[PDB]
RNA sequence: CGUCGUAGUCCGGAUUGGAGUCUGCAACUCGACUCCAUGAAGUCGGAAUCGCUAGUAAUCGUGGAUCAGAAUGCCACGGUG
RNA sequence: GGGUGAUUAGCUCAGCUGGGAGAGCACCUCCCUACAAGGAGGGGGUCGGCGGUUCGAUCCCGUCAUCACCCACCA
RNA sequence: CGCGGGGUGGAGCAGCCUGGUAGCUCGUCGGGCUCAUAACCCGAAGGUCGUCGGUUCAAAUCCGGCCCCCGCAACCA
RNA sequence: UCCUCCUAAAGAGUAACGGAGGAGCACGAAGGUUGGCUAAUCCUGGUCGGACAUCAGGAGGUUAGUGCAAUGGCAUAAGCC
């Protein structure tokens, strides 16, 4: 199953995320909704969130999976995480392949307000 | 025959022998030989103490026996000037400490039991014990 | 493709309460289409292996290249990265394109068409299914008269039991046990 | 007495060389690595066993 | 082009690719090339201009070899579903036609190396 | 040769005892080619090419003494 | 007269096969005949070696006994020379 | 008891980047005449066995058999 | 950093210093000859020279390299 | 001389001419990095098909693997594409 197959892909980015410190943007999908959420330091509190599931993110679209939906969630945590001050942070991709959805929705972000 | 398959690591060595055994209650019959008492015994002395058994039995009972040799003996046929190396292996050795089982029989009378454990007694080191299946 | 969703549209389906079964993804569906081709143990020329291989390649969609086997140590005292067949394997469009040639006609080219086992065995419902022998397909430069060729073509399935592939195979030009 | 100890010259000019060995038994194929030296700054390819 | 064989004529008689193929002889594929208006004239491997369409028509008329031998689906079970002596020797590796094996015995179905 | 030459056990276990450091770097056992259960902790990483263990901080050492498997981490609090 | 220009050949025939025709107490086994289907080996041959006289040698034809049927064995008769 | 080596076709023996084993004799059929010598045609071995190492073992590793040698210990 | 020569059909060795032209002697094989085998005799088969470039109209033949193989000697940690 | 595991004692050092075995070099790659991938071996049916390698299915091992030996780490792969 491709869960079991996405942590061989996560566990050593992780272990050195662990390394690293800070916050994670924790940016996740599945084929029908894309999710992004700010963990503190020691995994034990989020700060903030942003996915397609939000009622109206979902009716603003044409398919909550879409590049377009991935960029929604983009603009949503880079408005919400400038709001909390966050900067100068890595990109976290929780076992996926940054290419496609998951880079539609960095570059959401880059005028939003978050850069990497 | 009375053989571990060999290995490239057969030159052991002696240990420190001492006292207790786990293994103390009949599990193949209902009659049993038990140490009692601490030594070493040879592959070709526990077949003539066995055959000892079963020659008082012959087809009146099974033998069992928990023994079969964990370390060879290290052996040269004369005393020498020191010295080179280590010597080569010339038999093999089992180690046994006072609460270990080594025989059980269950298919005979008690009171022959007691005779063919008694008529292997002047083959063995220590002053063995007669054990039973004792259920309440 | 002509011919293809027939085989997730009805197949089965119409018969799956025999099975006593509720939902259609209990049902058994194609995964692919193997096929495995006779190398005759061939090595000294080796291009009627490469031209018999450029006649697989005109019946698979795919490239045609070589399959390794798993040992480097076996009974057959073999060497390392051992070279043992081909395959040139059918899924999805190259496989329903296969079918409008292949697993659905024999008889332009006959002798006998009654003889030949038609049995497999795999309790998963897998299968053995081609029914020997080539009618040869009208090309260029195909005038060779070469000899000793053969294709074994086995299919994988989703099913769950032995008799499940039985009826799912019953959707192709099969003769069956008598 | 296997292998050859060769001489590889900079793409930008030196009259220094590398050091490293090559084979001579059963490849003919040449030995060719980029390097960097202060006097041209650049970072270049040494090749040519002189 | 391809009517009745799987060869093709290089340097040899135009009898190649029309003799041989399980239903016509040496002199049968001889007679169907005089019926075709073919001659053995320059010995010819390549033919004339439409001229496989006249040769066809001939060839077709003859029965190959699952209709040359139409029954043998059937006439097997006399020979292999049943006890055979004919048959169990062909499955030997032995003839049945009163043979002399102390003549011919050659390599094909046992060595002499 | 070929001939049995045994060769020398070099060193190796233990450098000192509870909470050590407080000058420039944070040195563990001294144990070499070891990457099986002694470690330094993420958040202040250190070791060699030889993973002999020790840890980059000026100040004093804390244990983590849980982990996975049987991993305990050498670690760092400020006092 | 027609034809191949030297090709494993329009060469070559053993085998694997079909369907009919005849005799006979009876032909699966251990026969002949016919018309057809597949068509290998063989490219003039180890150490070497046989024979010869004038209508003869050479070579191509014809007949007959043994039979109900059945020889490349057996015995005989012409052309050309 | 302990140790170094030899064992490859019916015979004597070559044969280690180990990889699917070979010549000369001999023998069969023959030539010559009924044989010998020898010319021509032709076959191949658990590589003494067992059990391992190895991509591959006749060969390496541990052992048993068959065969030869080394030793009863310096004063 | 120092040393002379060879590689020619299957061996052996000429030919190379004459640029244009393949040789001697064995072996291998076909015939011829005989009471065996053989020997001998008369013929035949195998050749742009280890190999890659350069000089030139033209390279076995003149020059530079790489590999196989064998002598000799000065400095050489 | 050097080196992997052990004698060696809940620091080191260390016995003896002690037990099992390596190094004196090789691959410009097995170095650097991005991403992907997942490993002994056994059984059964189907075949080319000479037990078993293969094609697919079922079972099971991070005991597979690493330029070299040893020992431990390791699929988070530092293992191979």
């Amino acid at each position: 199953d491709k869960k079991s197959a996405r942590i061989r892909r996560a566990t050593r980015a992780r272990r050195k995320l662990q390394e690293l410190g800070a916050t994670r943007l924790v940016v996740h999908r599945t084929p029908r909704h894309i999710y992004a959420q700010v963990i503190a330091p020691n995994g034990s509190e989020v700060l903030v969130a942003a996915s397609t599931v939000e009622k109206a993110i979902a009716e603003q679209l044409k398919y909550t999976g879409n590049k377009d939906a991935a960029a929604a969630v983009g603009k949503a945590v880079a408005e919400r995480a400038l709001e909390k001050g966050i900067k100068d942070v890595s990109f976290d991709r929780s076992g996926f392949q940054y290419h496609g959805r998951v880079q539609a929705l960095a570059d959401a972000a880059r005028e939003a307000g978050l850069q990497f | 025959m009375l053989q571990p398959k060999r290995t490239k690591f057969r030159k052991m060595h002696k240990g420190r022998n001492r006292g207790l055994a786990q293994g103390t209650d009949v599990s193949f019959g209902s009659f049993g030989l038990k140490a009692v008492g601490r030594g070493r015994l040879t592959a070709r002395q526990i077949e003539a103490a066995r055959r000892a058994m079963t020659r008082a039995v012959k087809r009146q009972g099974k033998i069992w026996i928990r023994v079969f040799p964990d370390k060879p003996i290290t052996e040269k046929p004369l005393a020498v000037r020191m010295g080179k190396g280590k010597g080569n292996v010339e038999y093999w050795v089992a180690l046994i400490q006072p609460g270990k089982v080594l025989y059980e029989m269950d298919g005979v009378p008690e009171e022959l039991a007691r005779e063919a454990f008694k008529l292997a007694a002047a083959k063995l080191p220590i002053k063995t014990t007669f054990v039973t299946k004792t259920v309440m | 493709a002509k011919l293809h969703d027939y085989y997730k549209d009805e197949v089965v389906k119409k018969l799956m309460t025999e099975f006593n079964y509720n939902s259609v993804m209990q049902v058994p569906r194609v995964e692919k289409i193997t096929l495995n081709m006779g190398v005759g143990e061939a090595i000294a020329d080796k291009k009627l292996l490469d031209n018999a291989a450029a006649d697989l390649a005109a019946i698979s969609g795919q490239k045609p290249l070589i399959t390794k086997a798993r040992k480097s140590v076996a009974g057959f005292k073999i060497r390392q990265g051992y070279p043992i067949g081909c395959k040139v394997t059918l899924r999805g469009e190259r496989m329903w394109e296969f079918f409008e040639r292949l697993i659905t006609i024999a008889v332009p080219r006959i002798r006998d068409f009654r003889g030949l086992s038609a049995k497999s065995f795999d309790g998963r419902g897998n299968y053995s299914m081609g029914v020997r022998e080539q009618i040869i397909f009208p090309e260029i430069d195909y005038d060779k008269v070469d000899r000793v060729r053969g294709l074994d073509i086995t299919i994988t399935t989703t099913a769950k039991s032995d008799e499940e592939g039985r009826a799912l195979l019953a959707a192709f030009d099969f003769p069956f046990r008598k | 007495g296997i292998r050859e100890k060769i001489k590889l010259v900079s793409s930008a000019g030196t009259g220094h060389f590398y050091t490293t060995t090559k084979n001579k038994r059963t490849k003919p194929e040449k030995l060719e690595l980029k390097k960097f030296d202060p006097v041209v700054r650049q970072h270049v390819i040494y090749k040519e066993a002189k | 082009a391809r009517i009745a064989g799987i060869n093709i004529p290089d340097h040899k008689h135009a009898v190649i690719a029309l003799t041989s193929i399980y239903g016509v002889g040496k002199t049968r594929s001889k007679a169907i090339l005089a019926a075709a208006g073919i001659a053995e004239d320059v010995k010819i491997s390549e033919l004339s201009e439409g001229q496989i369409d006249t040769l066809r028509d001939e060839v077709a008329k003859f029965v190959v070899e699952g209709d040359l031998r139409r029954e043998i689906s059937m006439s097997i079970k006399r020979l292999m579903d049943l006890g055979c002596y004919r048959g169990l020797r062909h499955r030997r590796g032995l003839p049945v036609r009163g043979q002399r094996t102390k003549t011919n015995a050659r390599t094909r179905k046992g060595p002499r190396k | 040769g070929g001939s049995t030459r045994n060769g020398r056990d070099s060193e190796a276990k233990r450098l000192g005892v509870k909470r050590f450091g407080g000058e420039s770097v944070l040195a563990g056992s001294i144990i070499v080619r070891q990457r099986g259960t002694k470690f330094h902790a993420g958040a202040n990483v250190g070791c060699g090419r030889d993973h002999t263990l020790f840890a980059k901080a000026d100040g004093k050492v804390k244990f983590e003494v849980k982990g996975p498997k049987n991993r305990k981490f050498i670690s760092i609090e400020a006092e």
